[PDB]
């Protein structure tokens, strides 16, 4: 035997006014896979079947599992169990969301603010769409990288301090990341229209470099640098 | 629906509910960039506080400055503890100047990586210390 | 476009430069000139940082209105104050130089 | 009764799943023009369309010259001749318009020097009708194309006023005297329940993984939509036909590409001999998926296996350039160290055949209606379309090809809203439902709701997972079948002692998996009892007694001296099941494959021949 200690957020909307408590379940880690989201797994389906969830792929390419793990935002399928049994690991949901049940977050606004930016390629032409392949340069394809990999997890923008007090009107890293995603697409041509409907205070200017989005990226990506890149071409663009 | 209305409608149902806000900042893992982040902010609100509490004190106050000194001086001038006072002052002052600089570095887009976060945060961390110690001794 | 958000961060970042600058030149050179551009230095970049404090924690749309005033009250009456200073006093370069040779 | 709030809803086209076909018909007939409302259980982005990581065929020809009709060639050859010659004629023809469509969207698509979409080779294609050689039209996003493809699809989807059911679990279709009016589905955030009524009903929720042990499909590929259309009493397609990968991680049952493989990847055993040339000589190691798997498998059989106890085998990627890894498979690169502990660069992958893909389906038009069969005879059901993974056109046959699916979602998603909006106009009658319609499904929710019996969800589960992957492997005799679908019989009867334990009504998982089981059971019943009524090894399905290929005719010899066989004697023909929901018994009819094309000058009918790379 080898015992794994797990100490969970719980809430449940239907128990008439019940607070939000810690539940403690014990693992057998030898019978067990190796990822946190197998431990989340094993309790729903041998300990206790109300533990209510987000899971999909398993896979890490989905980001339905993102949680908070030891004050660490990324997915419980990428995330390997903590081998050191003299300790618990405390499961959180993504930090200051609208808890909806246990360690399942509200993330309608997340996606709002993903609508908002128009994560999709215009043209000022769009007469000669669906017939022919725009071009695009193995050169001009590079900066790409290290961008259209996000997967909206959600993991960097709940990890900002900014987008705690401020989640309203501050867009956060995973949007702002996107928008720089579609600015240096060399296909899309409304370049400057995206950089101006970021001049208010708080869709942009809410970022204080604080860099919690970086460092907590299930995906290895650099969203505050992206970030950072864009105060440059709002600083320099004409017209 | 629109972008706009999904926001609205998202407020509404949450804030005229029973749903708690979850855990942020009693659980989340203490960085060493975050933490910075927020002595500069303390530090950038405790300067700001002494230079306006300055030019305040000029207006409201009676007496000029070299009056003023005098007061400091009536009280026994301790060379343990006037280097003291005065460390406490260049301390503050002298750690927002070199993450100042730490901070313009970042927005010239240069060292965003996590790597280069630690490393120059050390930097600015050692550079403080050594800055005010050093013109504690001017 | 009206760029007023983009144009405002390059100010701040502007007397950053500035203000890092200042410092030592005020260390070589403790004339009266560098007093009043210190004065005006010190107060704004200190204005713009608070500016930056309170649209962060304060909720807005009606204590935004009396910080954001009360804030420049007091810029105000501290650029008035350290000019006072330069103008009726020994200045704030001589002022440190007595200061730290106590 | 009183119990649930019953909100209905009043749309043109009703489309369940929002994966790639999902999303391509959703958004497409409100680019039509149609009042469109999407069902969805997850976020469109966690559809298991992001898993895709090989690529998407398409004969644009930017690697070397190449023609659409010898991809048609390649298709119904790796169909084994079961394939729907007609849905397989209009996939690969509009096959380089549907992905310039996409590129044109924003899908940031690999380049080379020229400029274009970057392709390459894979499973089982070749250029000049199979005797030219290697073909390379499989256009990627640099090992994340299907990922790439969903979010590409998603972001050009919210330039319409489509509505999105985010998080909506589909329960029964609306089913009024054979014609489809809509679909009643349960909240998850409230738990109410909602029934959502509009003219035309599209079906894009994706294969049924889950009903094996071993899968590298994602949690929720539970045939949901392949169990709807059963309860409603309609048959589903070659439900025994399911593909196995002959690339999977031995541990959580991740995939690793077959991009893998067409780049350079080589499979070798525990011996040391590259055994993939000794089973396959043309193809060799880059071959159909239903002959790589078959060897590997075989391995096992004779005792050489790679693996610590001997059961798995191992895919090198040693000799591979790390300059390569980098650029064009950086998504196998880093799931490699977290799942196997391995870096691609220095040790080869731990790789096992496991299950993948569901060609069989919904009985589908190349349209994309839904068709029922009725004397001998095949009829459109009125207001009802699939499309996907779940659907069966039949354009994957007996053996689906390398990086087809893809294809298969974007071409019939597109498909669907075409033959919606070349049939009736937006703002046209939508057909009245009855008041106390899809009763049965609530009240189906409401057991299961207050389930008190003895066996957990989570355990009869296993106790399916693992038959089926013991019973339905890639290996299969009529003695281990029969034993399996007498074992999956009794394993429905215990549907009634289910036990439960939640019991509220926001967020029940407890509650939506056991409806997934309902679905999951449903399925594998279809799947096993098909398995053992086919007397021959074709495709993914191989029979060891019955090791022949049975056509109308020896297709071996020469087409003339020979008499051709009965209908009800070769086997040769889509298997339609039907299944009772109450008993659990399975009745199984036969319809006849389509070989004609859309037109025979355009594009020739390929007859049946000796299959084999
Ligand atoms: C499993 C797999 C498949 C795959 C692949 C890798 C893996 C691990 N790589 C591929 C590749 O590289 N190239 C290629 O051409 N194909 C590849 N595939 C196959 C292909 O990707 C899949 O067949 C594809 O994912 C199917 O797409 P589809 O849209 O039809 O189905 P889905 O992506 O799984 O999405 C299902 C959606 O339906 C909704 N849903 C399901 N049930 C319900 C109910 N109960 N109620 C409401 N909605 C429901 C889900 O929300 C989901 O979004
Ligand atoms: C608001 C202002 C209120 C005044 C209080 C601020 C005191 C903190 C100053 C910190 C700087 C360290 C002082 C170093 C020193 O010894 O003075 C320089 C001196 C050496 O003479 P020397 O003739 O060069 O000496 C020759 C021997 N080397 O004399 C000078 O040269 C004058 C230069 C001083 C410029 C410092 C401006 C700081 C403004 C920041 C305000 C922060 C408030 C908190
Ligand atoms: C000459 C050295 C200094 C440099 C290089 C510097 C630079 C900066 C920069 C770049 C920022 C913005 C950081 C961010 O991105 O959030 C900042 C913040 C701030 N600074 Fe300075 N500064 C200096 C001295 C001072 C002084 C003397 C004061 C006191 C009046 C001051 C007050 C503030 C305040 C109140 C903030 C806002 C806090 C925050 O948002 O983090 N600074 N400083
Ligand atoms: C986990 C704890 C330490 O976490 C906290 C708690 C309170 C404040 C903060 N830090 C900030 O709040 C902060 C700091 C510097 C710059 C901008 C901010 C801002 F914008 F307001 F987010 C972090
Ligand atoms: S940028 Fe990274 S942390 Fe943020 S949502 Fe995307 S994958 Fe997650
Ligand atoms: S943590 Fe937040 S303030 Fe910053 S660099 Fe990332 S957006
Ligand atoms: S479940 Fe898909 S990311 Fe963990």
């Amino acid at each position: 035997p080898r015992i794994k200690k797990f100490a969970i957020y719980r809430w449940d909307p239907d128990k008439t006014g019940d607070k939000p408590h810690m539940q403690t379940y014990e693992i057998d880690l030898n019978n067990c896979g190796p990822m946190v989201l197998d431990a989340l797994i094993k309790i729903k389906n041998e300990i206790d079947s109300t533990l209510t969830f987000r899971r999909s792929c398993r896979e890490g390419i989905c980001g339905s599992c993102a949680m908070n793990i030891n004050g660490g935002n990324t997915l419980a399928c990428t995330r390997r169990i903590d081998t050191n049994l003299d300790k618990v690991s405390k499961i959180y949901p993504l930090p200051h969301m609208y808890v909806i049940k246990d360690l399942v977050p509200d993330l309608s606004n997340f996606y709002a603010q993903y609508k908002s930016i128009e994560p999709y390629l215009k043209k000022k032409d769009e007469s000669q769409e669906g017939k022919q392949q725009y071009l695009q340069s193995i050169e001009e394809r590079e900066k790409l990288d290290g961008l259209y990999e996000c997967i909206l997890c959600a993991c960097c923008s709940t990890s900002c301090p900014s987008y705690w007090w401020n989640g309203d009107k501050y867009l956060g890293p995973a949007v702002l990341m996107q928008a720089y995603r579609w600015m240096i697409d060399s296909r899309d041509d409304f370049t400057e229209e995206r950089l101006a409907k970021l001049q208010d205070p708080f869709s942009l200017y809410r970022c204080h470099t604080i860099m919690n989005c970086t460092g907590t990226c299930p995906k290895g990506l650099n969203p505050g640098k992206a970030i950072a890149e864009i105060k440059k071409m709002m600083a320099t663009y004409k017209e | 629906t629109t972008a706009k209305e999904e926001m609205e409608r998202f407020w509404n149902k949450n804030l005229g509910s029973n749903r708690p806000l979850s855990p942020h900042i009693t659980i989340y893992r203490w960085s060493l960039p975050m933490a910075m982040s927020i002595c500069h902010r303390g530090t950038g609100i405790a300067l700001s506080a002494g230079v306006s509490l300055f030019g305040l004190s000029a207006l409201l106050l009676p007496g000029n400055f070299e009056s003023h000194l005098e007061l400091v001086k009536s009280l026994c001038l301790g060379p343990t503890l006037i280097y003291t006072a005065k460390f406490g002052i260049v301390f503050p002052l002298m750690y927002h100047t070199w993450n100042g600089i730490r901070h313009l570095i970042w927005d010239l887009g240069k060292g965003l990586t996590i790597p280069q976060l630690t490393q120059s945060g050390v930097v600015v961390l050692i550079l403080t210390v050594l800055s005010s110690v050093g013109l504690a001794a001017m | 476009s009206s760029k007023a958000a983009s144009l405002h961060w390059t100010g701040e970042r502007v007397v950053s430069v500035l203000l890092l600058g200042l410092l030592p030149a005020a260390y070589l050179n403790p004339c009266s000139a560098m007093d009043y551009s210190l004065a005006a230095a010190l107060t704004l970049h200190g204005h713009w940082g608070i500016g930056q404090v309170v649209t962060d924690y304060v909720r807005g749309d009606a204590l935004q209105k009396a910080a954001k005033a009360g804030l420049l009250a007091l810029s105000a009456f501290t650029f008035a104050g350290l000019c006072y200073f330069n103008y009726h006093d020994v200045g704030i370069c001589k002022a440190v130089a007595m200061l730290w040779k106590l | 009764s009183t119990q649930y709030p019953v909100v209905d809803h009043e749309f043109d086209a009703v489309v369940v799943g929002a994966g790639g076909a999902g999303l391509r018909a959703a958004f497409g007939l409100s680019e039509a023009g149609f009042n469109t409302a999407c069902v969805t259980k997850l976020f469109p982005t966690r559809s298991h369309t992001v898993a895709a990581q090989g690529g998407i065929n398409a004969a644009l020809g930017n690697m070397e010259e190449d023609n659409w009709r010898w991809h048609f060639y390649d298709t119904v050859k790796g169909s084994d001749w079961l394939g729907d010659q007609d849905a397989i004629h209009y996939m690969t023809e509009q096959a380089p318009a549907s992905v310039v469509e996409l590129e044109n969207y924003g899908m940031p698509f690999s380049r080379t020097e020229d400029g274009k979409i970057y392709q390459r080779a894979f499973g089982g294609q070749s250029l000049k009708f199979g005797k030219g050689g290697q073909a390379h039209r499989c256009c990627c996003v640099a090992d994340r194309t299907g990922h790439s493809l969903l979010h590409t699809l998603y972001g050009r989807s919210l330039r319409y006023d489509t509505s999105y059911f985010v998080e909506y679990f589909a329960l029964d279709l609306l089913m009024e005297n054979g014609e489809c009016r809509g679909v009643i589905a349960l909240c998850i955030e409230d738990g109410s329940i909602h029934r959502i009524r509009a003219r035309n009903t599209v079906v894009a929720t994706g294969g049924y993984g889950r009903t094996y042990f071993s899968c590298t499909s994602a949690h929720t590929s539970t045939g949901d939509g392949t169990a709807m259309v059963t309860r409603a009493g309609l048959p589903c397609q070659d439900l025994e036909f399911v593909q196995f990968h002959p690339t999977g991680i031995y541990g959580a049952g991740c995939l690793i590409t077959e991009g893998c493989r067409g780049e350079g990847g080589i499979l070798i055993n525990s011996q040391g001999e590259r055994f993939m040339e000794r089973y396959a000589p043309v193809a060799k190691d880059l071959a159909s998926r239903d002959v790589v798997s078959r060897s590997m498998t075989l391995e096992i059989r004779e005792g050489r296996g790679c693996g610590p106890e001997k059961d798995h085998v191992y895919l090198q990627l040693h000799h591979l350039p790390p300059e390569q890894l980098a650029v064009r498979l950086p998504g196998i690169s880093e799931t490699a160290m977290i799942f196997a502990g391995v870096d691609v660069t220095k040790e080869p992958i731990p790789v096992l055949p496991t299950v993948h893909y569901n060609m069989g389906g919904i009985p589908t038009n190349y349209k994309g209606q839904v068709l029922r069969h009725v004397n001998g005879q095949d009829q459109v059901v009125p207001g009802l379309y699939a499309c996907g993974e779940a659907a069966c056109a039949s354009v994957h046959g007996a053996n689906r090809l390398g990086a087809n699916s893809l294809l298969d979602l974007v071409v019939f998603g597109r498909a669907c809203a075409l033959s919606i909006a070349e049939s009736c106009r937006p703002g046209d009658k939508v057909p009245s439902i009855k008041p106390n319609a899809g009763e049965e499904s609530v009240m189906n929710l409401d057991k299961l709701r207050f389930a008190n019996g003895t066996i957990r969800t989570s355990e009869l589960r296993l106790s399916m997972q693992k038959s089926m992957q013991s019973h339905a492997a890639v290996f299969r005799v009529g003695s281990v079948l029969q034993e399996g679908c007498e074992k999956i019989l009794r394993l429905y009867g215990d549907l009634q002692h289910l036990k439960t334990f939640d019991r509220g009504m926001v967020w029940n998982t407890d509650l939506v998996e056991t409806l997934e089981l309902q679905n999951l059971m449903l399925c594998a019943l279809q799947t096993i009892y098909g398995a053992e009524a086919r007397k021959e090894s074709r495709g993914a399905h191989a029979r060891e007694d019955f090791k022949e290929r049975v056509d109308e005719y020896d297709y071996s010899k020469p087409i003339q001296g020979q008499q051709k066989k009965p209908f009800q004697e070769h086997w040769r023909k889509h298997t339609l099941s039907y299944v009772d929901v109450k008993t659990g018994k399975v009745s199984l009819e036969y319809r006849p494959v389509i070989d004609k094309t859309l037109n025979e000058a355009d594009c020739a009918t390929v007859p049946p021949a000796i299959r084999s790379y």
